[PDB]
């Protein structure tokens, strides 16, 4: 998968999106 | 008090399937992510996936896809990992982790709080097995026996059924690839006593009901 | 792969300043921020520094935490006993989508002086060959911090193959102990001319040769 | 006036927000 | 290329106000929020206050709040500060700045970038004044010509209409109690060509439109 | 609150300098530190944000730590154009706003060390029958840009009527200044002679004017 | 800041097709056009095409019409180029560019400015290789190590495990007639040294995963 | 229709170099010139465009002249920095696309060293793979350019000889490698092989021979 | 195909 | 004791000569013949020659007529086969043999008895040469490493620096007309695992200072 | 004029099993056979002379025969130290010397017979680049331990190129060998597909790879 | 050379010898 930052990664988890 | 409570230990065959679960305590449990983590003797902590509590969203990293499911109880309040077709490599102890996320205000992140107190997941083809013990030969000098393959722990050795002590020093067993363990226990003499005095050790191996007697001479 | 990479060991007297490093990359650390752990034996992971420099309430101001670039550091002030234990970095990796975590480094509060590691090492036995198997037995004992590395080598050849070593143990002394085991076949034992069991602590190599006969 | 963090405050002078944890508090505030 | 450009130096009696100027060229000026700060000479740089020219919301720092006044025009993409009630504190250098924002994905901080190249704001109540020249005398020789008592600044110095360019040296201006610039021009020449040639220096003050001629000699 | 920083730094052409920043908990300990370089007669330009990050066109040698509420700039390899100010700057919480440190002027010693050029020239005939007079004492062609300039009367201090400039560059990359010394026309023919000393490096340079005949 | 981040480098075997990737930030994508152009090795810059994102209308360079295809995608940001049908005379430097365009009041050309980082597309026949690593042996001594017939780039190499910096001074590569590359390392020793120390390459080629430790000794 | 450009230009620091451009009715008769630097490892950076304008982080140093169908480039007080290439751009009417010049190495100028060459013969491992590689080694010379010539029992060898662009080295020197391959019968075939290095109209050689 | 100025040809590109 | 010690073995480059000795006791040395005979390796022992060591007359096959000289020393009761110009064809055991004789009072013949310990005498112009490291792609996988052309013996291979030990299998070198070694490594490995564990061998040879890491993997 | 002797033989504890020597008129039907035991790291041992007498110390399992130009060793009641190579020798009157066997490699059977285990690799990417082909033909888990391995090539033979080890004794007392076939890089992809047939006990287990 | 049988190129080795047609050769010399 595309590399993606932490804070991006935690607001996709926390908020729903992909 | 913010407290995640964690299964008990595990022993299974290869092949097989473990499933740990994780119950949380103090917190929403629904508003904060779940982490899940593992670390093999003597190794590097392993990043497994985490999920969302509230959503069941989970993601798992690129060494364990298809082999584990990560999923929720929001009623039991606890999180489970099930990890599939076990291997000995797979021998840990696992342990999960409340995600404090990020700060909004500030930006922040606030890191992996708290921590379960871990389950060890044993895995191995191995079954009961006495030890095979073997005299390991050369002003003082050193002598012992090694007690090699059995299987499990723990094996008691003593000297002269206990009359020698002095100079004892047994090691810690190690557990080889076959599963098995194995452990040596050295002891040091005085050379001149070597010629009239004899020294035996004594191995004794409760789990397979196994009492080995074997002395160590010079070769 | 992207790891973090972090000393094995480190030690110093009470009350001194130790440093530990934790050096990675753009992906994990120059990018993301550090966490810190302390694990001590038979305790859960305990956050120490959170935010590369921020520490929760509870954790004294004796652990300070630095960062600078892809490389971070945590320092403790003034060593007590109890701060002895195992301390590992933390960081989220954009490749690896996940967490990756340092090997930990095992923090000594010396309480003794150093001591060189005594090495005993044992042919295989006679009986054991007629086994149809041998079994190479080093043993190591009196070191202190306690950390050793052991290397096996036959005729100045490295051998890794077939080699054991169990994880350090505190022995009676306060001194530790450890035991590397070669397992080979008896042909194998037989063809070379000599075996070595080199244990390295310190910086500092012990070895003990046995030979076939 | 109270004292900001400068990420809320950057996102006060940017979105055009001081009156104000978590991912579902923001969701139940929204 | 991303560039703020500032406008030119003003000099301001005290109780006036001024009013800088910050175009902006090169990014969306609408997307991006002005900083304005201010450092006076011998000091830190000051923190005035902060605008989004999307929206017209500015914010101001308390030692500042009722004196300053920040402003935009989206058409122009420029930024505007205005000082009220100047006093001879507020003589500084006046910067607008870029604020870059936060990066959504990463949390990371852009920083502020770029920067304006500054407007210097003095306010004195001294007067528009020509300079007074005056020669200056004592191997080699030195000649010189004082520029005395002028303001504001600048003052050019060229000697023979600018055919003598070797050995001229003037130094930077100083500011003496009265409020008054004063600074000095000298040329090093052979103590043999002192006696045929001659060295004329040439000053000019633009701010009072003054142009002086004056020959610098030995004193008999 | 405001961000503390040490007033100068100074090393030679390929060695390494650190530039320290301080703050407390509202602006470095809960913000992130930037770094700008300013250079004479230019805007300031960006170094390092988010506290070690570096733009585009800022080349490896130019680093940034922070460690809790002191962070630090590291410069590695001075060149001649590294010869600048550095400043940090935070955001505070309780400002509400930017906070900036002091400046630390980094001067890279690219020359060795030269002796302070002065002349001293005695007020103009023209300026002593306008009722004024002031002593001109100009000082060129020294290395570093540092002066200690005094004025005797008779050899005996003087110190009010005395304006100084700061030292400026010159284009042999040397330092110039001046020294005037305004008086009355009676002030000037009451004393036997006047003298300017120039103090550089720890060595002194004197020039006398005496009133014409 | 306007930044053109553009995708690393590729190679492909002839016949094949390439697609480079454009990445734009810091401007608004569609109010700006988008040129492709070219350097070969030792050769001009050669101008492919231009497109408009707003639109995505492009036009095509005579030499170069019904083999590339410029495409964007607003979303991303992002401008493609697509080569097909490559040969050994498509490799070459692939670099975009935004144009700036005319200043409509002064009537200016405002140049092509920013420029991208470039991506290095080699077309060769030649299939990942691992390097042949032979000894390279003569007041003072040198001693090399011959890195020979790999593919493709980079070849690390080091001595004594990083150990060994002072007098190391490792040659670029050179691309030979069997499309392979070789390159030389040597090091500056003593002549007293020569015999009693020993001097160890490590080379590391990562596109073939290969780890070659060489010592290198007078013969 | 393409842009002419001289192929090098050099000169001191702190002197004054003009690059030319060449074009036609079609591309600089009609259009502006545009001028690039292009550093070894960089983007190309915009210095000049509309024939004389320059961005705003462009010094003072570069200023760009144009009369008709040629244009040129001129920098003042040439620094270590400046040492890059420059190539012209213009709009083509004909090609309805851009067009540029070949580009003008630009090189700053150390005083002048000779080369340092080292010659390696084939070892035995490369000879019992029934190979051979002689491998000379050029480093230490300045200005970047070398002639390389291979020499069997005195007579010229043209065939199986692969020389890499020179390239710069960490003390601001160049660095060049020239590779002559063989079969083993070659290599035993002749007395002798010689390298020899051309610089600057001096030559240095090395020669080696098989071992026996 | 038809040879147009680079003024001509940019407005026609960007509309 | 009747006992034939024949000399240590012996490594020679073609076209040298090459004498081995065969020292008698326990008899009569003058009075009983004795035989050189060879061997190759995987062939039929092969007689060459034969003395009366009082005597002196030597015999010889006509396959070696010219090339072997068969002679005694009484003094030193010690026999010498002297074999000139030699190939590669030429190595092979030689060994020296007693012949009995017939016993002339029941006319059987007693055999050729004793024989001695045999000399391995190697003839190959190979010198030291690293190996080349191939990778050799294909419910279980096969995959391993082949170690090519190489001199002399032994080479050393492990997978994942000894970590993998179950499934690997190591064959015995061939030695090619080249005169260089060559042997191959392969490990049985599960299909599942392959996309998640990588395997990489650990070839050292010692005698030519190599070590090579390769990564082998499916094609 | 040489001596045939069957390649091995086996059989299990305590049987009987007999090994052939013939010859001609001029080595063993005019002259006497003689029996010889060959152990590894062992010199030759005498075990019948004279074609029945066996030597003191020589058990009485050993029993020789003769009919005109053939011979035959017979041993009674199989021992595990019986397991090694049996070679007859003669005097041979045309070639004036000793002529010996092939030898035999008699096995004392001590697991079931197992059929071997077959895997053929393809030469690698990496070989094909370097102008080399290796085709790797891995035989293991046999026994008694005695293979012959054969190289098809489009259903024809092929020889040259052909290096093949001896069965080596492994860990679970079976047995393996390889096989490699050199070529050039064209060969390989010329044919369509090749083949390695390894013969164990009269059955051959066969593995077939294609150039692709 | 021409084809000799076993027996008389032995006597012819052991003899120092075509002219044929426990104890050793040396020892029925001394009896002879």
């Amino acid at each position: 998968e595309v590399a993606t930052p932490h804070r991006a990664a935690w607001l996709a988890m926390m908020l729903g999106i992909d | 008090v913010q407290l995640l409570e964690q299964s008990g230990a595990e022993v299974k065959r290869p092949g097989a399937s473990v499933k740990v679960s994780c119950k949380a305590s103090g917190y929403t449990f629904t508003s904060y992510a779940i982490h899940w983590v593992r670390q093999a003797p003597g190794q590097r902590l392993e990043w497994m996936g985490w999920i969302n509590p509230g959503n069941g969203n989970a993601k798992y990293s690129q060494r364990f896809q298809g082999r584990v499911i990560i999923s929720r109880d929001t009623s039991a309040t606890t999180s489970y990992m099930e990890l599939s077709s076990l291997t000995s490599e797979d021998t840990a102890v696992y342990s999960c982790a409340r995600d404090r996320g990020f700060d909004l205000l500030t930006g922040h992140y606030l890191g992996l709080d708290p921590w379960g107190q871990g389950t060890l997941v044993t895995v191995s083809s191995a079954s009961t097995k006495g030890p095979s013990v073997f005299p390991l030969a050369p002003g003082t000098a050193a002598l012992g026996c090694l007690v090699k393959d059995y299987f499990p722990e723990p094996v008691t050795v003593s000297w002269n059924s206990g009359a020698l002590t002095s100079g004892v020093h047994t090691f810690p067993a190690v557990l080889q690839s076959s599963g098995l363990y194995s452990l040596s226990s050295v002891v040091t003499v005085p050379s001149s006593s070597l010629g009239t005095q004899t020294y035996i050790c004594n191995v004794n191996h409760k789990p397979s009901n196994t009492k080995v007697d074997k002395k160590v001479e010079p070769k």
